[PDB]
Parts: structure tokens; C-alpha cells; sequence
């Protein structure tokens, strides 16, 4: 178990960290689908307004 | 004139889609970067704090 | 068990900090159905000058 | 007003979520400050009766 | 006024982005905390071990 | 022998905590330089379409 | 053991020295990196003035 | 006459702002990816003599 927590420290702060960047990636996930959501109404509605 | 008109109700619906598209399409390209780079300093400060 | 502690517990607040962060970016896509309603009063614009 | 009304909102919830995640960080804290105090604790009462 | 909601639609992205990086940003320092937290917890385990 | 061991692992270990502050500066730092990135490098190239 | 630490120690002071190559491109990255931060908001806002 | 010269003026122009701004974003990115590159050239090894 002394040996193992020179290891098991870095494979538990990786894993914080790879856990962390996910956490970072969703949030900047739903940015990129508000950003689609503009994207949407923009070629819904800004389409529309070319028509009018 | 209305050729003009037609152009900005084409030119102002592409800027604001392309916006809020692009946005996710190349924040989701930094976040990567991010992936690859929280590879490399996880592999040095971590393998500074396991020979403390 | 300890160690295993602190790690399952640094995980948890990792994902504690993303789902109050997808909150505070689904108050974002509640923004873009607005950039949307704004994209429709273009299209309002567009068919005032229509109208008119 | 509703793209105005998008940027309040999106503004003051991100500013929330940002309170809220730098509160899941002094949480972090204040339980990393009683895991060590409980490994402490635990482990000078298992050895108090062993040494004893 | 369609001009001064795709002028406000660009403050809007630009904020946004800017404040969901910030987020971001605190939880990258929640992350780093618990990566160091792990360590603390497994040192202090360590040491009473050792010492015991 | 041990006597040898435990000064000069400790004084290695002085040394080594004056370059750990700076790679866990540099890795927090890339957390938050990153979260920059995924809005900044975005906006930069999608308002170069713009640009035009 | 004592070859093992003196291995260990002289290990110790290299690996120091062999980290402290990549943790200095990376803490000469970083301070470049918090330049190019705001060179990226400078063509973020830059851009975005001109998407306006 | 006037609306085909026009249209050729601005489409010629255009390009001139558009490019030089287009060299700045792929330098911006470079510079970024070039640094890292430098720390990843050195890093393929000491990685290996750090865990050893």
C-alpha cells in the first residue's frame, strides 16, 4: 500500500483531472449546442428574412 | 437597389449563424488541445510531486 | 480506502462543478432562443419594409 | 430586448455557476481538511493500543 | 434596429465565451484542488502509518 | 548508510517542491489558458468570415 | 538498498534537471501564453467590432 | 455598370483585409502549437526516464 500510493496518487489525480476536462468539455459541449441552437434559428428565421 | 438589400439579408442571417455555429465547432477543437496538453503536465508536475 | 475516498470525492465535486455549469449554459440556450426571436424580428424588419 | 434579455441571462447564471463552483472547490477543502483529520485520528487509535 | 440586435447578438457570443472560460477556468482550479487533495489525504495517511 | 539516505533525499526534496509550484502553476495555468482558447480562438477565425 | 538510494538520490537530482527542461518550455510557454491570451482577445474583440 | 464595378471593388479589397487578418489566426494557432510542439520533441523520453 506504500508502494501503490506513488502510483495511486497520479492515477487518482489523472483521473480528477480526465474527470475535470470532461467536466470542462461539457459545459463547452452545451456552448457548442446554444452556439447550434443559434445556428438553427439563424438558418430558420435569417433565411426567412432574405425571403422577406 | 433591392440587389443590395437582398445582399445584407443574406450577409447579416450568415454572420450571426456562422457565429453560433462555429463557436462548438472550434471551441470543440481547443478542448483537444486541452486533452493533449493536460497529457504532458500531468506527466511532469505529478512526476515531480511523486519524488517529494 | 482512504485514498479511494479522496479520489471517488474530487471526482463527485468535478461533476458537481459540470452540472452547475450545464445549468448556468442551459441559462445560455435559454439566450439563444432570444438571438433567435431577435433573428425573427429581422424577418419582422425584412417584412415591415415589405409590407410598407 | 430578447437578444438583450439573452444577455442578462446568460450573464448573471454564468456568474452564479461560478460562485457555485468556487464553493465546490472550498467544499473540496473543508472535506480534504477531515479526511486527513480522520486519518490521522483513525490510525493514532489503531496504533495507541498496538503501541500501548 | 436590426443592425443594433445583430451588434448586441455579437456582445452576447463574446460575453458568453468569455464567462463560460472563466467558469471553465474555476473548474480547472476545482479540479488542480482535488488532484492535490488525493495527495494530501494519502500523505497524511502515509506519514501516521510511517510514524505508528 | 540511512543516515546518508535521509539527508540528502530531503534536501533533494527541498529542491524539488522550488520546480513543483512552478509546474503546478504551469498546469493550472493551462486549465484556465485553455477555457481562453475555447472562446477566444472560436471568435478569431468564425469572425474572419466576417472579416470578408 | 543504499546503491538503490544513491541511484535514488542521484535519480532524484537528474530527473529534476530532465523535468525541469520540459516544465521550462512549458513555464516559457505559459507567460507566452498568457500573452498570446490576449492576443487571441485582442482578435476576438478586434473581430468582433468588426462583425458589428 | 456602376453595380458591376462596385461589386468588383469591394470583392477585390475584400480579399486584402481578409487575408492579412487569415495570416494572423494561422499564426495565433501556430504559435500556440509550435511551443508545444518544441516541449513534445524533449518530452518523448524524459517521460520514460521519469517513470524509471
Amino acid at each position: 500500500a506504500k508502494q501503490e500510493s506513488t502510483e495511486y496518487r497520479r492515477q487518482v489525480q489523472s483521473l480528477t483531472c480526465e474527470v475535470d476536462a470532461l467536466k470542462g468539455t461539457n459545459e463547452s459541449l452545451e456552448r457548442q449546442m446554444r452556439e447550434m441552437e443559434e445556428n438553427f434559428a439563424v438558418e430558420a428565421a435569417n433565411y426567412q428574412d432574405t425571403i422577406g | 437597389l433591392r440587389r443590395q438589400v437582398d445582399q445584407l439579408t443574406n450577409d447579416k442571417a450568415r454572420v450571426e449563424v456562422e457565429r453560433d455555429n462555429l463557436a462548438e465547432d472550434i471551441m470543440r477543437l481547443r478542448e483537444k488541445l486541452q486533452e493533449e496538453m493536460l497529457q504532458r503536465e500531468e506527466a511532469e508536475n505529478t512526476l515531480q510531486s511523486f519524488r517529494q
